[PDB]
RNA sequence: ACGGGUGACGGGGAAUCAGGGUUCGAUUCCGGAGAGGGAGCCUGAGAAACGGCUACCACAUCCAAGGAAGGCAGCAGGCGCGCAAAUUACCCACUCCCGACCCGGGGAGGUAGUGACGAAAAAUAACAAUACAGGACUCUUUCGAGGCCCUGUAAUUGGAAUGAGUCCACUUUAAAUCCUUUAACGAGGAUCCAUUGGAGGGCAAGUCUGGUGCCAGCAGCCGCGGUAAUUCCAGCUCCAAU
């Protein structure tokens, strides 16, 4: 055993998911004060612990 | 509006010169030609114009002054004698040579290689 | 130090410069014989010309056949197995062809689920595996 | 042999741990406070504050009365108090190792222009700084990390060669007034 | 001691650093050494000089085959070597040097070209009005309203701005370039479109979705992949620096 002629298959047989076009990012300074903004200004405490950025449960 | 100062002014009986630094207050407007600044100096201090020699203006940010030197003369003969020949050829009164430094250098290699009165008849 | 008078300095600088060599990071460094038997020679990367492209078995409980590729060096002739990283690149190198072959993070260590490899491939025909990876140079031909 | 300079010098600090939410939760802060452009404006002044701070030390393990202390000490408070960051009732040099960051990113242009009503935002502070509008003592500055000193700090203003002060209309104005009547004429 | 080794020119110094320390110093300043390797000398105040000579060794150029001419560890440049490094440019205007010299020469030096070695500053938006979600407020048991009052983001409308860029002129300068000054143009999805890496732990950041199914691959280390993968490969979103 030990086939090197199976290289690449899962990268060559996945399923191509095109990318979506997507809003523009603001960047730098503009960056820093919506990422202040979403955090030390809009946002309210939780009951017990806080609320992870990226939970999608 | 373009105003000129002088400043750090100081009189010199030994290239025979007087030396200060141009201070060019021009706001709103670009920066000022040096024929203009000769000229605007020379009704300051009662001289012709066609013996001061103005150069190496800096404009600062924002554009509302200008620092610069200038170098008048007593008289035209001398400010031709002791005078940097660009500063005479920026006023027009001395024009040198084209001639590269390359291809100079070059023939004096060539003519290095020969003897007696053959330098001259190496050229052409 | 256990000696402390005020004339030890010498017992204390030759104790401790004998006491030097039983470390392993320092003799290592320090004798030459690592630096000869390093094939890069202290550099950190070097060109090679791919002899082959192998397929190494990885170790215990990770069970995988690594792509690998036996280079020949230039600057010494000796020959090493290097790793070609991600996934599917093996195709982007072909043998008889000049790579580009750094370490792989360990200093001269075999590293992960791989017996003995301690080099891997960042360029292959003066375009980068990265590069051709990701799309965005294809492989000159 | 090049009639060169090559004095450089890094002028600021990346910190040891990359990734402290205690430590990043409050660079943000004070981004945000500050209209900041990113991390490296505060460490920045972190690092100018590290330098006060251990000058301020190395002069205090010294005696008094020794005129190295003595003249170095008063030149340090002299020009803490030039800028602004210690005030004059506080003249000792124990009172160096009090100050923070936020005292000296009080002292910014961007923050003066804010605080004296010639903007609305600490943002629009730096925009207006950034497109050439304010002048301090004559000399239209555009740096934002601009330290203003004490005295110079009445003097901030709005330059004359901009729309926000005595000068012409900007080129979107002009061209919305010339596209108009030149449409009409 | 002597000998051997040195990826040893030495030092001023460089990096890291609580206090000690450890590592580097071919490299712009000082001193040394050498001009392919050795050797030997002329002239001269000063040379065992090499852009001086003389051999021999190695390499290499021309040739009517008799002879002759060498020395880029100078500036460019080329080959080779390698992981690894720029233009066969302009000028004596500066700095200074040399000469019989106020006048000439200077790839020394200066000026530009290449230049993400590296360092400093600093764009990629800012603000009103409408929504809408909040807090704060008078009142209300609550369910709620209103707006005195703000903040947040909405592919909602909207004028005000400014820089990159194109470009007169001036300045700059040996002559220029560039910076700066300043006309004229120059932005709304301001497409004038910010990337690089990650998202189990360390270690900030999805147990989302699809495919794969100990294969492919990820994984610095622990580990993930065996048909319901928080770890592969992709989409979406988020995080870190910028
Ligand atoms: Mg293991
Ligand atoms: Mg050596
Ligand atoms: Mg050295
Ligand atoms: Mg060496
Ligand atoms: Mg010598
Ligand atoms: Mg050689
Ligand atoms: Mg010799
Ligand atoms: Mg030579
Ligand atoms: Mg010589
Ligand atoms: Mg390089
Ligand atoms: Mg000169
Ligand atoms: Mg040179
Ligand atoms: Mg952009
Ligand atoms: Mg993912
Ligand atoms: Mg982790
Ligand atoms: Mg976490
Ligand atoms: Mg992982």
């Amino acid at each position: 055993h030990g086939s090197l002629a199976r290289v690449g298959k899962v990268r060559g047989q996945t399923l191509k998911v095109a990318k979506q076009e997507k809003k523009k990012k603001r960047t730098g300074r503009a960056k820093r004060r919506m990422q202040y903004n979403r955090r030390f200004v809009n946002v309210v405490p939780t009951f017990g612990k806080k609320k992870g950025p990226n939970a999608n449960s | 509006t373009v105003t000129i100062r002088t400043r750090k002014f100081m009189t010199n009986r030994l290239l025979q010169r007087k030396q200060m630094v141009i201070d060019v207050l021009h706001p709103g407007k670009a920066t000022v030609p040096k024929t203009e600044i000769r000229e605007k100096l020379a009704k300051m201090y009662k001289t012709t114009p066609d013996v001061i020699f103005v150069f190496g203006f800096r404009t600062h940010f924002g554009g509302g002054k200008t620092t610069g030197f200038g170098m008048i003369y007593d008289s035209l003969d001398y400010a031709k004698k002791n005078e940097p020949k660009h500063r005479l050829a920026r006023h027009g009164l001395y024009e040198k040579k084209k001639t590269s430094r390359k291809q100079r250098k070059e023939r004096k290699n060539r003519m290095k290689k020969v003897r007696g009165t053959a330098k001259a008849n190496v050229g052409a | 130090g256990k000696c402390r008078g005020l004339r030890t300095a010498r017992k204390l600088r030759s104790h401790r410069r004998d006491q030097k060599w039983h470390d392993k990071q320092y003799k290592k460094a320090h004798l030459g014989t690592a630096l000869k038997a390093n094939p890069f020679g202290g550099a950190s990367h070097a060109k090679g010309i791919v002899l082959e492209k192998v397929g190494v078995e990885a170790k215990q409980p990770n069970s995988a056949i690594r792509k690998c590729v036996r280079v020949q060096l230039i600057k010494n002739g000796k020959k090493i197995t290097a790793f070609v990283p991600n996934d599917g690149c093996l195709n982007f190198i072909e043998e008889n062809d000049e790579v580009l072959v750094a370490g792989f993070g360990r200093k001269g260590h075999a590293v992960g689920d791989i017996p003995g490899v301690r080099f891997k491939v960042v360029k292959v025909a003066n375009v980068s595996l990265l590069a051709l990876y990701k799309g965005k140079k294809e492989r000159p031909r | 042999p090049v009639a060169r300079s090559w004095v450089c010098r890094k002028t600021y600090v990346t910190p040891r741990r990359p990734f402290e939410k205690s430590r990043l939760d409050q660079e943000l802060k004070l981004i945000g406070e500050y209209g900041l452009r990113n991390k490296r404006e505060v460490w920045r002044v972190k690092f100018t504050l590290a330098k006060i701070r251990k000058a301020a030390r190395e002069l205090l393990t010294l005696d008094e009365k020794d005129p190295r202390r003595l003249f170095e000490g008063n030149a340090l408070l002299r020009r803490l108090v030039r800028i602004g960051v210690l005030d004059e009732g506080k003249m000792k040099l124990d009172y160096i190792l009090g100050l923070k960051i936020e005292d000296f990113l009080e002292r910014r242009l961007q923050t003066q222009v804010f605080k004296l009503g010639l903007a609305k935002s600490i943002h629009h502070a730096r925009v207006l700084i950034r497109q050439r509008h304010i002048r301090v003592r004559k000399q239209v500055v555009n740096i934002p990390s601009f330290i203003v000193r004490l005295d110079s700090q009445k003097h901030i203003d709005f330059s004359l060669r901009s729309p926000y002060g005595g000068g012409r209309p900007g080129r979107v104005k002009r061209k919305n007034a010339k596209k108009g009547q030149g449409g009409a004429g």
